[PDB]
């Protein structure tokens, strides 16, 4: 029952992390999702002694609300440029229905709770990315 | 004492990255009242309604207790993902 949290500034490849996730027999159902960065660079301030506490108290919650086996969870920070990989949310479970579910509600989370500030370098200088109301409305139907 | 972190516009506004204050304050929120009133850009950092709070590292409600040795951060909305 176990679960890998990641933080850092180096690539992730899903072919390497894909393997240990999906191991178990027991695990028959496995869901991972990737989000890319949406021509400007993009830097990722964040909290250090609060980003995997962040990412590990959002997978205990999930293990609570759905029966869950492997879960993985990477998201980079630094500078990153448009069709990067930030995150890696990969989960595990005996059916499709909690795996779908749990994949959809630790994103949500992320995007709301996990401390991470994107700002974009354009022509006329840093500006930081804006907050979305959609976002906290996905959020609240957990 | 109390340590205090800032983050992102936060942190821009209140012009620190991290300062120290007694224990002399019963809860976050009056902590955060305490520091707005020390100057008219404090005040503009931490008296927006979407403002967020940590204690060790944890996202709380403003009305948390607070006790010597916490390490407590304010910052805004967050964007990763
Ligand atoms: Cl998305
Ligand atoms: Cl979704
Ligand atoms: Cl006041």
């Amino acid at each position: 029952a176990e679960t890998k949290i990641v933080v850092g500034p180096q690539p992730f490849s899903v072919g390497e992390e894909y393997p240990w996730l999906a191991e178990r027999d027991e695990d028959g159902a496995v869901v991972t999702f990737t989000g890319k960065v949406r021509v400007n660079a993009l830097t990722l301030e964040h909290y250090p002694g609060m980003t995997e506490k962040a990412l590990a108290e959002i997978v205990d919650e999930a293990r609570n609300r759905w029966p869950l086996g492997r879960v993985t969870v990477i998201h980079r920070i630094g500078e990153l440029w448009p069709g990067d990989e930030i995150v890696f949310v990969g989960v595990t479970s005996a059916h499709r229905s909690s795996a779908f579910e749990a994949g959809q509600f630790i994103m949500d989370y992320l995007k709301t709770r996990a401390p991470f500030w994107k700002r974009e370098a354009t022509p006329e200088g840093d500006r930081w990315v804006e907050a979305r109301e959609s976002d906290q409305q996905a959020a609240k139907r957990w | 004492m109390i340590k205090v972190l800032f983050f992102a516009q936060v942190r821009e506004l209140v012009g620190t990255d991290a300062t120290e204050v007694a224990a002399d304050f019963p809860t976050v929120e009056a902590l955060r009242q305490h520091m707005a009133a020390q100057s008219d850009r404090w005040a503009l950092a931490l008296e927006d309604g979407k403002l967020l709070a940590a204690v060790n590292q944890t996202l709380v409600s403003f009305d948390h207790p607070l006790t010597d040795g916490d390490e407590v951060a304010f910052f805004p909305p967050v964007t990763g993902g």
